[PDB]
């Protein structure tokens, strides 16, 4: 009755892969898109109970991706595969959004995984957790969608996983910490998969057992909105909680003046 | 003051022979404020008089406790009003409309290394990847190699780089444990000591340098 | 002289956000629960007493879950006495251990709501203006002792500016009802197990902040989870000051938090610090209440008969099979029954808003 | 004193305080403030009156007053006054009135004036209790206000105690919850745009029957 | 006996001929724990041998004893090896046929067992789910009324031939059918499921009697394991020994064919089912419940087929027979009487408890605890006499030398039961010679 679900949220950024693509680097999105395919294969192959979902992050919108080999599998992969070649076929830049989606894929990915939850019979549990690759640069105007993900993520208590490629992000490492999954930059790109298999693919009570490397020291400082800054100790607004270094007789956001006699 | 301090409260009767009182004081203070002539009793005859025991004894075999047809009834309605009407008298003996929202999408948040690519060019990248991937095929082979995958090794191996440090020190045993509660007491003298000097601190008043000074 | 006849032959035949407006940001929270001999009654199975404190224990989770910022106190009135039950701070570990050993507590007595209130009142009467002050009440008995006059008590928690609100369990109390209207706090009636649970996430919520609040820019220190590691010569192990405040031994841990004022050393956050009263918070407990600052307007629902458009719902996917369609004010997107709860109850937020 | 001998009466003071009006209407006056004081004060008054005395003359109750009202019994006047009876006879011969049809509409109407007191609007609700078996009767129970007798539901007739504890219970947690006036707009209060509707103007004259 | 117990008990050579199988792969990788699982994983693309120190410094300390487990069970079913790492160290490298096969089947590439048998297009005699599963459950139903010798069951001899050689039924008289024995009714005692995965252990103990590779049977075995139900598969590319046993699952009911010569066959449930033994089909949706308990040890049975009947007359005395109805009581003699025939208290109440009536479910216990009780007790009341030949010594004239004798018997492990305070003991018949001659050299010594 344990049904373990792994949803896999894949950066379909097409700037940084085409960045990636002029350094003629070893590792492309071909790799990239094989080894989530090994993956998911690999989680639907341990138990007939997993179950995978795989969602594209595009900056244009979330794509739900999902002769000798498995038939179930090969389905699978020639979905996977008409889905991706669909989406960046058509994939046209229109315009200056260059950040991806990722607040909205973690969106629609938690109301699937509330749908099969709730189509999920009482007789069974269905454990559930998300693993994220990161490959672009982190957004700044999706922080307060982040954060309410990762609020309900911890609600359902769902774990998330996060694997930077290139750039790190300590909104990541935040969830990581927060939601209890595990957060760790890959060095070797071509390598990828086997830190899938090694540390992301056992489930938690296997990680349980399993030795691993220790979580990366996270850190929760806060910038002062006047400038921007980090600061130690700053002076939290009582109504709209807008938080300035310097003492203020009227706050900049909610407009109210403090009645301090 | 509950009603109840008179029906529930009944002379006990033990196994054999035992009139367990039990006159905890709080009934008799509640019996005083309801019955104040129970009070004047005992005052002009405890001890004296009588001893407390014993007037306690006449109490519960007076027809003050035992009220129990016309003069009866009347009795013991005008008995139970006067009770209640002791027990009464001694019972009293705004609309927000931020400015700025933008701050709420990057709040707490420090200002990032959010970089703005080349001009026009990166387009042609996108056509790039766009036409690169555009004739995809799987591949297996290419996925990983063995000296890819020794090196993942040794990197999770343990004291590679991905295994940060390794194991610690037991400090447990290295501080006795008389010297842990020591430790234990000083940190909560200068935890108080040092709570009562902030306490002062904003230092407005004359008063609070002083004592202030005291406390250093 | 039903005896004359009788016959049963023929029987064998076949056959609720409010507008946008100022919030308790900060709470100072009191539970009063009461403790007479009525708790025993099995009204909530099995009885009172068990499903009060199982609701209360999510109550607090759910409120510590929504408001990190929030204090809770709990108080039990019971024998026409009050006892300060769980001292009032912001541990779920602490609270949570306290109701489940007073589950095994006794019930008897009479409550006394005066005592109570007067208890509160003292501990609230030293906290700062701006922070709020509310109380709620568990009122099982209909009747309670007051050594004294409760409308003097009435008018100086009125004075102080502290909401009460009271939930009875049997009916309503027409001096409660005075109560939580001149306090500001409302006045509910259990109905069911279901209707009690309902009440308390209502009051999970914080109330909208009346004109007598104040409005202070209070200082707040965020300190980052300093561990110092053996190898380095740099690490000073010390017992966490929390820690000290227990009769058990504390643990002396290597790092945590350090206070950036008076370098206070701390094992929990959000804990306020106990030296220099800084309330050393972190980033994701402040934005923890962001989502009642922008509180999720309800979608339209038009039947999927009236709605000509696409037939998959836009946050799962899934076939729009459902009577009613749920479409967005802003995106107007297509979102199911399950889609639509999860998002107004939990995420607060619509994907396609966010694209 | 019945209750007092059986101790049954004591229970219901350690709930409830108790008091029971005399002959005297001077002490019944502090009686009756001692009541509404405790009413008033979050503790239980119980009053026990007759349907004669003062209390059901010139005593009226707040919501929170009355809240419970219990007729035990129907009031049928003592019939050993010769004074009723030569008013009986006299009706009877010159009206053609049967003098138990009299004495029932008068205890009807005691009770009526005795229990018709405990509510004050749309926003006070109250209990009502007629603990008799004779109340069922068909004459008896067509002897009440047509207001009060149409909210008689003929589930409620000769129930138990505990029947009828239940039942209290359902409908003071009914009748506690919140409410709002702009709920009555259109059944039970009107405003000045619909005292204008000529349907609203129909179901009031269909409201109203004459005989 | 589980899967995994019969193939760790396989030779070396025909472990790696169904390696070559990928099929065989990926049902050995879904058989293995979760530990190994993750352990093959890793392994999966790793070309060097892993040191062993290095393999247990991966688990937790406490489970040592689950990670020993784990590779105990690898190294029995060779999925992988030890090496002569160059150093002295002994590496561990998968089996690079197994390890080749599971990639094959995993990252793709190789050959289809089946030849997409859609190149014969639609079946004109298609049938439907619930058909194939209604015949498997009638071939069934036809094999245990054979078993029990009802005239309406007519099977082939060689079917009757494999229940001999099993040993359900003897046939002690030629031309008479065989008697069954006491294995056979805890055979018929167990559940469906459990009495095809019984058979089928039976069937491969000895399947080289009827000279058919094992190692193909195994791999089309688990090819059928991940079949979908309801979809036919091609006939052709099998040997004669693979079709003869496919005649044999047709007619066992597991594979569906209309005639000898189809090309087509329909794996059913059962045969999904028929690998995983007796677990992994935790959802088996079986026939109502028509089995209603009383209080008084009353059976009412909502049951037709004679087969339901002769198991329930098995341990009950039948009292009456109705059209829609069985009523049957509960008694001591017919307990004792299936108990002397070989059948065991726990076969009964579990049996009883598969067929609950879905009123009785609705009771927090299944079946009444006092008549469980009862049956309990009926079935060690049988057992109350406890036979046991031997010889007995009590003529020790000295303590040394009775310990000495008994610390001998202990060593030999011979002894049957002892009694120091009288210097008496019990050993066995067999052992009773190595002991006389053993006591006898003693004195021979002194
Ligand atoms: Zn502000
Ligand atoms: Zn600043
Ligand atoms: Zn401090
Ligand atoms: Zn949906
Ligand atoms: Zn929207």
């Amino acid at each position: 009755d344990e049904l373990n679900l792994l949803v896999i949220v894949v950066d379909a950024n097409p700037i940084w892969w085409g960045k990636q693509a002029l350094k003629e680097s070893q590792f492309t999105l071909s790799k990239c898109i094989d080894a989530v395919m090994v993956l998911g294969n690999s989680h639907l192959f341990m138990n007939r109970s997993n179950k995978l979902a795989v969602i594209a992050s595009h900056i244009q919108e979330s794509r739900f991706l999902y002769d000798g080999k498995y038939e179930l599998l090969t389905s699978a992969n020639e979905v996977i595969v008409e889905e991706i070649k669909d989406l960046m076929t058509k994939s046209d830049i229109k315009g200056q959004h260059t950040e991806t989606l990722l607040a909205g894929s973690l969106a629609k990915a938690l109301c699937y995984i509330h749908r099969m939850n709730k189509e999920v019979k009482d007789n069974q549990e269905m454990k559930s957790r998300i693993l994220v690759i990161k490959a672009a640069e982190d957004s700044a105007l999706q922080y307060m969608n982040f954060m309410n993900v990762i609020f309900a993520a911890q609600k359902q208590n769902i774990l998330i996983d996060a694997c930077v490629l290139d750039s790190d992000s300590g909104l990541l490492q935040q969830a990581c910490d927060i939601t209890g999954g595990l957060y760790l930059k890959v060095p070797q790109m071509p390598s990828l998969l086997q830190y899938l298999l090694w540390v992301f693919l056992p489930d938690q009570d296997q990680r349980s057992q399993l030795i691993l490397p220790p979580p990366v020291h996270v850190d929760y400082r806060a910038a002062c909105f006047c400038h921007r800054n980090l600061i130690e100790i700053g002076y939290v607004c009582s109504v709209c909680l807008s938080i300035f270094c310097n003492f203020s007789p009227i706050c900049t956001t909610c407009e109210t003046a403090f009645k301090i006699s | 003051i509950s009603a109840a301090f008179l029906a529930d409260v009944r002379p006990q009767t033990d196994g054999c022979n035992g009139l367990r009182y039990n006159l905890t004081s709080d009934i008799i203070e509640s019996i005083f404020r309801t019955y104040p002539a129970v009070k004047m009793k005992y005052a002009e005859n405890v001890p004296h008089n009588m001893t407390e025991k014993e007037f306690w004894t006449r109490f519960f075999q007076s027809h003050y406790f035992h009220r129990d047809k016309e003069n009866s009834n009347a009795a013991i309605i005008k008995r139970f009003n006067h009770h209640s009407a002791m027990v009464l008298a001694a019972g009293l003996r705004i609309a927000l409309n931020l400015k700025k929202s933008d701050r709420y999408y990057h709040g707490p948040t420090p200002i990032q290394s959010l970089q703005y690519a080349t001009s026009q060019d990166i387009i042609n990248s996108f056509q790039s990847i766009r036409q690169e991937m555009e004739a995809y095929t799987p591949k297996l082979t290419q996925v990983l190699s063995s000296s890819a995958a020794s090196s993942t090794i040794t990197a999770l191996s343990p004291g590679g780089a991905l295994m940060q440090g390794g194991t610690q020190q037991a400090i447990n045993q290295m501080v006795p444990n008389d010297i842990q509660s020591e430790l234990k007491h000083l940190y909560v003298a200068v935890g108080e000591l040092l709570r009562h000097f902030w306490s002062c601190f904003p230092v407005n008043t004359p008063f609070l340098e002083e004592k202030v000074v005291k406390m250093k | 002289r039903w005896e004359g006849g009788y016959e049963r032959t023929w029987e064998i035949l076949k056959e609720e956000h409010h507008g946008q407006v100022r919030l308790g940001m900060m709470r100072h929270l009191y539970v009063v629960v009461d403790g007479s001999r009525t708790m025993e009654d099995q009204d909530l199975k099995p009885n009172r007493l068990t499903c009060t404190l199982k609701l209360l224990e999510y109550f607090v989770e759910e409120y510590f879950d929504q408001n990190p910022i929030s204090q809770i106190g709990i108080i039990v009135t019971k024998s026409k006495r009050a006892e300060k039950l769980t001292e009032l701070s912001g541990n779920p570990r602490k609270h949570i251990t306290s109701l489940k050993k007073a589950v095994d507590m006794t019930c008897h007595g009479e409550p006394s709501l005066y005592n109570s209130l007067s208890i509160a009142m003292q501990t609230l009467k030293h906290m700062p203006g701006h922070t709020s002050r509310e109380v709620l009440i568990i009122f099982s008995s209909l009747t309670t002792c007051d050594p004294s006059n409760i409308y003097d008590l009435i008018k100086t928690l009125k004075a102080a500016k502290i909401r009460v609100s009271v939930i009875g369990l049997s009916a309503e109390v027409r001096v409660c009802t005075v109560l939580a209207r001149e306090t500001g706090g409302t006045y509910h009636v259990i109905l069911d197990e279901s209707h009690y649970k309902e009440l308390l996430t209502h009051h999970v919520s914080p109330p909208p902040a009346s004109s007598s609040s104040e409005c202070s820019l209070i200082r707040m220190g965020f300190p980052q989870h300093t561990i110092a590691s053996l190898s380095d010569q740099d690490a000073k192990p010390s017992f966490s000051m929390a820690h000290l405040d227990g009769n058990t031994e504390p643990g002396l841990t290597l790092g945590g938090y350090f206070c950036p004022q008076c370098r206070a050393k701390y094992c929990e956050l959000p804990v306020e610090c106990k030296i220099c009263g800084l309330t050393l918070v972190s980033a994701p407990h402040l934005a923890r209440s962001y989502h009642h600052l922008f509180p999720l307007d309800a979608f339209q629902e038009i039947p999927l008969e009236e709605y000509n458009g696409e037939r998959f719902c836009y946050g799962c996917q899934g076939e729009l099979k459902d009577q009613h369609v749920y479409v967005c004010a802003v995106c107007q997107n297509v979102f199911c029954v399950d889609c639509d709860v999860f998002v107004h109850d939990s995420l607060h937020c619509c994907p396609g808003c966010i694209h | 004193a019945s209750w007092y001998e059986q101790g049954i009466l004591e229970n219901i003071q350690r709930n409830k305080l108790l008091f029971i009006e005399t002959q005297d209407g001077a002490e019944t006056s502090v009686a009756l403030e001692k009541y509404q004081e405790a009413c008033e004060n979050g503790r239980g008054a119980i009053l026990l009156s007759v349907a004669r005395g003062k209390v059901s003359e010139g005593i009226d109750f707040v919501h929170h007053y009355g809240r419970a009202v219990i007729m035990f019994g129907v009031p049928y006047v003592y019939t050993q006054s010769r004074i009723l009876k030569a008013r009986l006879e006299y009706l009877r011969d010159q009206f053609q009135i049967r003098e138990n049809d009299f004495l029932t509409f008068d205890a009807m109407r005691h009770a009526a004036q005795c229990v018709g007191r405990a509510i004050r609007g749309k926003t006070d609700y109250g209990l009502m209790v007629f603990a008799d078996k004779r109340f069922a009767r068909g004459d008896k129970r067509g002897k009440l206000p047509r207001w009060i007798q149409e909210h008689l539901t003929d589930a409620n007739l000769n129930l138990t105690v505990d029947e009828g504890v239940q039942v209290a219970k359902y409908f003071l947690r009914q009748m506690a919850q919140p409410f709002h006036r702009e709920d009555q707009l259109g059944l039970s209060l009107l405003s000045l745009e619909q005292l204008e509707s000529e349907e609203t103007l129909k179901r009031i004259e269909q409201i109203a029957q004459q005989l | 006996r589980n899967l995994q117990e019969f193939l760790g008990g396989l030779s070396p050579g025909v472990l790696d001929r169904l390696y070559g199988h990928p099929a065989t792969c990926l049902a050995v990788f879904r058989e293995l724990p979760s530990l190994a699982k993750n352990w093959v994983m890793r392994m999966l693309f790793l070309e060097q041998p892993l040191p062993q120190a290095a393999v247990a410094l991966w688990v937790k300390k406490e489970f040592s004893k689950a990670q020993e487990e784990s590779t105990g069970l690898l190294s029995g079913l060779r999925i992988w090896h030890t090496q002569l790492l160059p150093g002295g160290l002994q590496g561990l490298i998968l089996n690079p046929i197994f390890r080749q096969n599971l990639r094959i089947a995993l990252l793709g590439g190789g050959k289809a067992w089946s030849d997409d048998t859609s190149q014969l297009g639609p079946d004109k005699h298609a049938r439907d789910v619930p058909s194939l599963d209604k015949y498997a459950e009638e071939r069934w139903e036809v094999v245990l009324h054979f078993m029990v010798g009802s005239p309406s069951a007519a099977v082939s001899q060689d079917l009757a031939q494999l229940l001999s050689q099993a040993g359900l039924m003897k046939s002690t008289e030629p031309g008479e059918p065989p008697c069954i024995t006491s294995a056979g009714f805890q055979f018929l005692l167990l559940d469906t499921p459990a009495q095809l995965w019984y058979f089928m252990l039976q069937y491969l103990q000895t399947a080289q009697s009827r000279g058919m590779d094992l190692v193909e049977i195994l791999s089309f075995l688990f090819q059928l394991s991940f079949s979908t139900l309801g979809k036919d598969y091609s006939v052709e590319g099998m040997s004669d020994s693979l079709l003869n046993f496919l005649q044999h699952l047709r007619e066992f009911g597991l594979v569906f064919q209309r005639k000898r010569k189809s090309r087509r066959y329909y794996p059913t449930r059962l045969a999904i089912n028929l690998s995983s033994g007796v677990s992994g089909a935790g959802g088996t949706v079986h026939q109502p419940g028509f089995i209603v308990v009383e209080t008084n040890y009353r059976l009412y049975a909502y049951t037709e087929s004679e087969l339901q009947i002769a198991l329930i007359a098995l341990f009950s005395e039948m009292l009456y027979r109705f059209p829609n109805m069985v009523v049957a009581q509960v008694t001591r003699e017919s307990v004792q009487q299936a108990i002397a025939s070989g059948i065991t208290a726990q076969q009964i109440i579990h049996f009883l408890r598969t067929r609950a009536h879905p009123v009785m479910l609705k009771q927090t216990p299944v079946l009444p605890p006092t008549i469980t009780d009862q049956i309990r007790l009926w079935e060690l009341e049988r057992d109350r006499l406890r036979f046991t030949e031997g010889v007995l010594y009590n003529q020790f004239l000295s303590q040394v030398d009775f310990e000495l004798l008994l610390a001998h018997a202990r060593e030999l492990g011979v002894l049957v039961f002892e009694n120091s305070a009288k210097r008496l003991m019990v050993v066995t018949p067999a052992g009773h010679s190595d002991v006389k001659r053993f006591w006898k050299r003693q004195k021979h010594s002194s």
